[PDB]
DNA sequence: TCGTCTGATCTCGGAA
DNA sequence: TTCCGAGATCAGACGAGATCGGG
RNA sequence: CCCGAU
């Protein structure tokens, strides 16, 4: 996890104009930045402040109020230094799927590092044996606009000998 | 001539379709709604 | 109508060509020293780094390199041999 | 193989069919003449 | 001449950096420019214009002067940095003209731009000792004996005195105990002596083999006593001919005399005028069969014998059907080689006039084909830019299966085959532009 | 008049006694033939088939001028009417040569980038790689 | 597993015109029009096929759709084709710059004559933080007076001499030499980029070598539905310069189908050097810029016979009523309203006091309020929605007498929907008008948005 | 009427992106009157090139 | 307003005021003199 | 339909 | 004698309300 | 393009 400044032009629609700003944006703002991954930022999550929020223009057109706003999101990002704690969500031979409890299950662990009795042979073998820990290891996203998946990282699992579960 | 205008006066805003600055676009406005540059959180 | 069908051609092919990898024996010699300095001048000195990426890094932690017999004698002779100008 | 071409009368206001002429033109081709009546008493703008 | 600008991004994205290509290409693109104009214009911070600028002062691609303001304008020479991919030409002939020795000393000095003679010959103790048997170490007077050795035949020539203003810093410059005084190489002497290697190998190649050596020391004679703009060379008797033969020949003097008055009278004519002038018209010929057959070659050399006389002798004159003959026309016309019909007298009529002729421009050709030459080299260079991006899996490996090793081959053959072919262009290059300093006044 | 002739047929005739050059030995001066050539032409040549056997000088000189094109012997002396020094000596070739694949296309020139002829996929390139 | 997307408009900040070389237009341009000098229409149902209207072009006809959008006539914008030109060509719009820069640079080496002090008087010049047109185009007159003084450069020493316009587009240089377009693409290669900003070019707009014309793009299909017939008559000639090249010709005719390629390239943009030209769509109060962008034709408006009322206010104009059953404003529903516009929109188009569109409070097509239920409309009416009213009393509407000499010809007026097709108005606001009632008329204009209403009435 | 330009290279693009430099990544729709498009259509065809460069609303 | 010895006075003059051009037609310039008493001093002027 | 401004060649005149 | 610069004298341009109505 | 309205 990690804060991210960000900077967004906030439009209110203008029969909102009975609550207040830093309230309104904020239900705006979630909804404009939830369960959404930032390419090279991560995947952002809600609203932690708004840190500086200016005037509120109104333009010639709409009617609407448009606030430029300062704020900070929490986003979910590993530094690439983390051993996360997940569950397997599913198992494909050429590598175990791991997935964050309710958080995204799109992290896919490529196998090849743990003790020389590795492989998932389509029987739904976890690991030929001697929760489920993680090593985040690459950041890896792919921006899906291409004509007229996106964090998937990869997941590695080294000699931590796991004295509680093998 | 490499020429960069910017679309000022009223025969350009009209051709771009953009509010004329001159007379009733000259000036900006505002809303009066409750706001304030709030405090944050301690992390 | 007579070239009206597609684009004239993907390629137009010229019935005489290049003539050979010419000059074919010497160049060996230069041949090498144009990879060979080209190993030596980006592993030199005389270059710049991408100090962009260390500031792209927000990830700086230890234990990683973002983190971390000429036998000769004395002599002074300056010869004036060159252009005494400019 | 054919499309009508209804040739409809637009108007605003109603009109009567007067008389109808039938005929051939030079290059005989059956041509059809309406003619359309319409009273208007003269209101406010004649 | 925007494909010039196209290789000076390109030679300097390979060799330095990106940066200092950057900064470097922006100056040949905006010229006499001051520090802080240049940083404001490309988009860079300061600290990083005045590395890059102290990288391109080093290797005298930028050279810097103030005139009024008592703000030095930098200003980059364009003709300099495409000097570059002569580079390991430069190497070869002092091998051929000098030791291993020598040979690196050209080479160090071509390299790290501006040396001291106590660096220089301390580094080359270093590199040959290191490929030489130990024990059996090279002793470094020898070095210093070959060292004045190229400067006394002029190779290597000492750089301007500094300006030494008040902006310009001279701490940096310098590389991190004796000072000294630096030079570059005197790359000019080259290209008299890459000439030299010209006119000896048009002579021997055409007239006769004892034809050429004569030539080569008549030019071997006269090297200090010319220079670079010399229309032709310092008159010679023929008495000091004789005493400046090699020991290899036996030939009476009699009978050299016969062929030095042969060598003096023919169409080829030492007259370094002319002799670049008619090296430049086989360079458009060679183009010509390179590409058009022996057919409109044949045409293209008919030109060159009657400046304004066509299209009424063409069709007799090499007895090629009409057909055939004028596509060739116009494609030598298209292509910017058969230049144009500077006869027409008649007033603004392309039906009714004095019928235009053809003429053959040899500068007009000659500064499409540099051009173009140009133009080529970016082609050679982006090809080796494409196909080492994706092969760098298998390189480490080596430092593998049957398919990941014939890609390897397979661009080794590729690469290899292009660093090859950036030469064979590159003497296309000198053997134009030498055509063309001769021809310009006023520089 | 000639017309349904090929003098491409001849041309090679023209060329064989000026490539073989017994005695390339530099004994003498070699002022070499251009009346012998004219010799060889009126006689006999090497063996073709040919309809027009009557032999002027001004219908056989022009293979030659055509020939000179071709990179063979300039003119000396042929202001005299039909006898005088006339030297000739055949130009071996003064160059190698200097082009390369890309010199040949005319259409290829176009590109300047990775465009719809872009160098970095060229088909010109990649069948010179091979 | 979403990515973050953004959808946001923008506005546009500035203009600058530029060209696009030769090498741009092509990767600007989704087909070849190499293609064939007849219509592309075939024999059989007229199709298309690969001509000079391909379809990917874009589209003339409501039925067939483009093909590299899915898109029909209706909300798809243009796609762009190329034409290759055999030997490239004058552009006759940037004509007079190639006179005014083959004037300049020298014609041996291609650098501009001037000595390295007034380039460099001159890029001080450029280097100004403030730069006008007018500290442009007086410049280029000045360079232009320095360097046709001069008859030697000082960077390649060859001789120059004057260039003096020959006849109808082509150029002479002191038998004199005759710059054909041919020889000009080559020297305009060869200015070097120090030489390119001292004509004024900015070279991130365009370099001097494209204002000759070796290919050309040709303009969408959706912006001509007669300048077709130029394209196809150059694709003819750039196959008749194609088939005499290999053909057997004289240069007197090859030259003279370059003249007259030359011509057509130029007839295609001017046609005043019959079919109107690119230039011609853009002049006279014809053109785009005198009739198509500032005096444009406007909906929800009509004009009538004027005929007096003096018992209106000075503020109202008395409205036919069907005219004022057929303008109408489009009123959203706000709390206030929505018991007024039910009672409304009940009526229908046929009452007065009604509507004739609803859209729906999300870009639903209007619904004609003519054929469905009203009462179930009136009901399932919401708030947020479009209601397009009738003209009521109490609306705003704008006068117009059609010679509009002052800033009164143009006021606004209450509307009082009357019983008669006149528009009537108090006497006492007709010498602003400048309006008799012998049988003038005179327009009457319906401002949509809120915004604009207001700026009717107050202003 | 409504258009899509793209904010680098500023042109006419069709839909979602512009054809020139195909990466779809800039491409910000603007509005504009279609007889304004239509004149930056056909200075384009010929060698007029109107390159919008533009702005967010402030 | 505009649609509403010899000097020209109409249209044609405030056009040409507009227009600023160097050469009018009909230019005329006034002029005071010292002695504005006597005809006779203003003829020898 | 001239009407306008522009800008392009000639020639009698002074300075070195 | 020279001539470099400048006032004099043709040739080409691209302009010239607004709308509405019908054949 | 004509015509006609103002
Ligand atoms: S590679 Fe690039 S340059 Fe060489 S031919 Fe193909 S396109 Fe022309
Ligand atoms: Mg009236
Ligand atoms: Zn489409
Ligand atoms: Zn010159
Ligand atoms: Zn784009």
């Amino acid at each position: 996890f990690v804060l991210v400044e960000m900077v967004d032009t906030v439009r209110i629609p203008p029969w909102q104009f009975e609550r207040k700003l830093n309230d309104s944006i904020a239900e705006e703002l979630n909804k404009k930045l939830a369960n959404k991954v930032v390419y090279n930022v991560g995947l952002c999550i809600c609203l932690f402040d708004i840190t500086k929020l200016e005037d509120a223009y109104v333009f010639p057109g709409d009617g609407a109020s448009h606030t430029k706003v300062h704020f900070r999101c929490v986003v979910f990002h590993p530094f690439l230094d983390e051993i996360l704690i997940g569950k397997i969500k599913g198992c494909s031979p050429e590598g175990v799927h791991v997935s964050l409890g309710f958080f995204d299950d799109i992290l896919i662990p490529p196998e090849s590092l743990q003790q020389p009795a590795k492989f998932d042979e389509a029987e739904q073998v976890w690991v030929w044996e001697y929760g489920e820990e993680i090593r985040f290891r690459v950041v890896d996203e792919s921006f899906v606009d291409t004509s007229p998946y996106t964090l998937v990282g990869s997941i590695s699992e080294p000699g931590l000998g796991l004295l509680s579960w093998w | 001539f490499g020429q960069k205008d910017s679309v000022c006066g009223v025969s350009e805003c009209i051709i771009m379709g953009i509010p004329m600055n001159i007379g009733t676009g000259l000036f900006k406005l505002l809303h009066k709604a409750d706001r304030d540059p709030n405090p944050p959180k301690r992390p | 109508f007579s070239k009206g069908e597609k684009l004239p051609d993907v390629v137009l092919k010229p019935p005489p060509l290049f003539p050979d990898t010419d000059y074919k024996p010497v160049p060996l010699k230069t041949g090498e020293g144009e990879e060979y300095m080209l190993a030596l001048k980006q592993e030199l000195r005389e270059t710049m780094k991408r100090m962009p990426y260390f500031i792209e890094t927000p990830e700086e932690r230890q234990d990683i390199e973002r983190y971390s017999d000429w036998r000769r004698l004395p002599r002074e002779m300056m010869p004036r041999n060159k252009c005494k100008k400019a | 193989q054919y499309k009508d071409v209804p040739i409809t009368y637009k108007g605003a206001t109603d009109s009567y069919i007067e008389k109808v002429m039938i005929s051939s033109n030079a290059e005989d081709a059956f041509l059809i003449k309406m003619l359309l009546r319409q009273t208007r008493r003269p209101e406010i703008g004649d | 001449t925007q494909a010039e600008i196209k290789l000076c991004s390109l030679l300097l994205q390979e060799h330095f950096g990106e940066i200092v290509e950057k900064i470097g290409v922006h100056l040949i693109r905006t010229g006499s420019q001051p520090l802080r104009v240049i940083a404001h214009d490309t988009g860079t911070s300061l600290d990083q214009v005045k590395k890059a600028l102290c990288v391109l002062v080093q290797h005298n691609l930028v050279s810097y002067q103030v005139h009024k303001r008592g703000v030095v304008e930098y200003e980059a020479q364009c003709s300099r940095v495409l000097r570059m991919l002569r580079y390991p030409r430069y190497i070869y002939t002092t091998k051929t003209l000098y030791s291993d020795t020598g040979e690196l000393i050209v080479e160090e000095l071509l390299l790290n731009g501006k040396l001291t003679m106590s660096a220089v010959v301390k580094k080359v103790a270093d590199r040959l000792t290191e490929t030489m048997e130990d024990g059996k170490t090279m002793d470094y007077a020898e070095v210093s004996n070959t060292f004045v050795r190229l400067a006394d035949t002029h190779f290597v020539q000492r750089c301007p005195s500094v300006p030494t203003t008040e902006n310009s810093d001279p701490g940096p410059p310098p590389p991190a105990p004796d000072d000294g005084i630096y030079w570059q190489a005197n790359l000019d002497r080259f290209h008299q002596h890459f000439r030299d290697q010209a006119i000896v190998s048009a002579v021997a190649n055409r007239m006769d083999q004892t034809s050429s050596e004569i030539v080569r020391t008549m030019l071997r004679m006269s090297e200090i006593t010319t220079s670079s703009s010399a229309p032709f060379t310092q008159p010679l008797s023929s008495n000091e001919i004789f005493r400046s033969l090699p020991v290899g020949y036996n030939i009476s003097k009699q009978v050299l005399d016969q062929y030095l008055t042969l060598l003096a009278d023919d169409p080829l004519e030492i007259n370094l005028h002319k002799a670049l002038a008619s090296l430049a018209t086989a360079t458009l010929e060679s183009v010509v069969q390179e590409r058009f057959g022996s057919r409109c070659a044949r045409i293209f050399r008919l030109v060159l014998q009657k400046k304004h006389i066509e299209q009424k002798q063409v069709e007799d004159f090499a007895m090629i059907p009409a057909k055939e003959a004028k596509d060739m026309l116009y494609k030598m016309l298209s292509e910017n080689f058969m230049s144009l019909q500077e006869i027409p007298k008649t007033p603004d009529h392309a039906p009714s006039r004095t019928f235009y002729l053809y003429t053959v421009n040899i500068l007009s050709a000659a500064r499409m084909l540099l051009h173009r030459c140009y133009k080529s080299i970016a082609n050679l260079i982006e090809r080796r830019q494409f196909e080492t991006k994706e092969n760098k899996r298998l390189l480490e490996k080596s430092q593998i299966t049957a398919p990941e090793r014939q890609q390897l081959e397979t661009l080794k053959r590729n690469v290899n085959k292009l660093d090859a072919s950036e030469i064979q262009v590159d003497e296309t290059i000198f053997l134009l532009e030498s055509y063309i300093e001769c021809t310009m006044k006023r520089q | 008049k000639f017309l349904q002739s090929k003098a491409e047929t001849a041309r090679e005739s023209k060329q064989n006694p000026m490539i073989q050059r017994n005695s390339s030995f530099a004994s003498s001066h070699e002022v070499w033939k251009y009346i012998c050539e004219l010799g060889i032409s009126k006689v006999e040549l090497s063996m073709e088939d040919i309809e027009t056997i009557l032999n002027t000088l001004i219908y056989d000189g022009k293979v030659e001028m055509t020939i000179i094109a071709a990179k063979e012997g300039t003119v000396g002396s042929v202001d005299g009417h039909m006898k005088l020094y006339r030297a000739v000596n055949p130009i071996i070739p003064p160059t190698g040569l200097v082009r390369a694949p890309c010199g040949l296309c005319p259409v290829f020139d176009d590109c300047h980038e990775g465009g719809e002829i872009s160098p970095s996929n060229c088909i010109y390139m990649t069948e010179w790689l091979e | 597993e979403q990515f973050r997307e953004t959808d946001v408009a923008k506005k546009i900040s500035h203009i600058c015109f530029g060209m696009k070389s030769p090498e741009e237009m092509r990767q600007q341009a989704h087909i070849q029009v190499v293609s064939k000098n007849l219509y592309s229409q075939d024999n059989q149902h007229a199709p298309l096929l690969y001509g000079v209207l391909d379809h990917r072009m874009g589209t003339s006809e409501k039925d067939r759709p483009c093909e590299t959008c899915g898109k029909n006539l209706a909300d798809c914008l243009g796609h762009y084709g190329y034409i290759d030109l055999e030997l490239p060509c004058f552009h006759v719009g940037y004509f007079r710059a190639v006179i005014g820069i083959l004037q300049m640079i020298c014609k041996t080496c291609c650098h501009i004559m001037l000595s390295q002090e007034e380039k460099k008087q001159f890029l001080d010049y450029l280097k100004r933080p403030g730069l006008t047109y007018l500290q442009k185009r007086g410049l280029k007159k000045k360079i232009s007076d320095k360097c046709r003084k001069k008859n030697i450069c000082h960077h390649c020493g060859a001789f120059n001499g004057t260039v003096k316009k020959c006849g109808l587009l082509k150029i002479i240089h002191e038998a004199q030499e005759n710059l054909n377009p041919l020889v000009v693409l080559n020297l305009f290669k060869r200015i070097p980029a120090e030489d390119v900003p001292l004509l004024l070019m900015n070279p991130e707009a365009g370099k001097p070598s494209d204002l000759i014309l070796t290919r050309l793009l040709v303009p969408p299909l959706c912006i001509r539905p007669d300048l077709t017939m130029k394209l196809t008559e150059i694709i003819f000639l750039n196959d008749v310069i194609k088939k005499h090249r290999i053909s057997g010709a004289k240069t007197q005719m090859i030259m003279e189908d370059w003249d007259f390629l030359q011509l057509q390239c130029a007839l295609y943009i001017n046609s005043e050097l019959w079919t109107r030209g690119f230039v011609q769509r853009l002049k006279g109060k014809q053109g785009r810029f005198r009739g198509n962008l500032s005096g444009k034709r406007v909906d929800f408006s009509g004009r009538t016979v004027i005929s007096p009322d003096p018992n209106l206010r000075i503020d109202e104009v008395a409205v036919p009523v069907h005219v004022a059953k057929i303008l109408t404003f489009p009123e959203k529903v706000n709390k206030a309203n929505i018991n007024f516009l039910r009672k409304l929109v009940q009526n229908g188009p046929e009452v007065h006091p009604g509507a004739n569109f609803i859209q729906q409070r999300h870009t639903q097509m209007k619904r004609f309020l003519k054929y469905g239920n009203r009462e179930k409309m009136a009901q399932e009416l919401k708030y947020g929605d479009i209601v397009e009213r009738h003209l009521i009393d109490g609306d705003v509407v704008l006068f117009n007498r059609q010679p509009s000499l002052h800033k009164l010809s143009i006021m606004a007026h209450l509307a009082r929907v009357k019983p008669h097709r006149t528009f009537r108005f108090n006497e006492c606001v007709c010498t602003p008008y400048n309006a008799d009632f012998d049988g003038d008329e005179m327009n009457l204009h319906l401002p949509q948005t809120e915004e604009a209403k207001a700026e009717a009435l107050v202003l | 009427f409504e258009v899509d330009v793209c904010g680098q290279c500023g042109l006419l693009g069709y839909s979602g992106w512009c054809h020139y430099c195909k990466s779809s990544c800039h491409v910000s729709s603007l509005r504009i009157p279609y007889a304004c498009k239509l004149l930056f259509q056909e200075l384009q065809s010929m060698n007029i090139i109107p390159r919008l460069k533009l702005s967010k609303y402030n | 307003p505009g649609t509403q010895m010899n000097i020209t006075l109409g249209v044609p003059r405030i056009k040409e005021i507009i227009n600023a051009s160097k050469a009018i037609s009909t230019p005329i310039i006034t002029a005071q003199l010292d002695k504005d008493d006597d005809a006779d001093y203003a003829r020898l002027v």
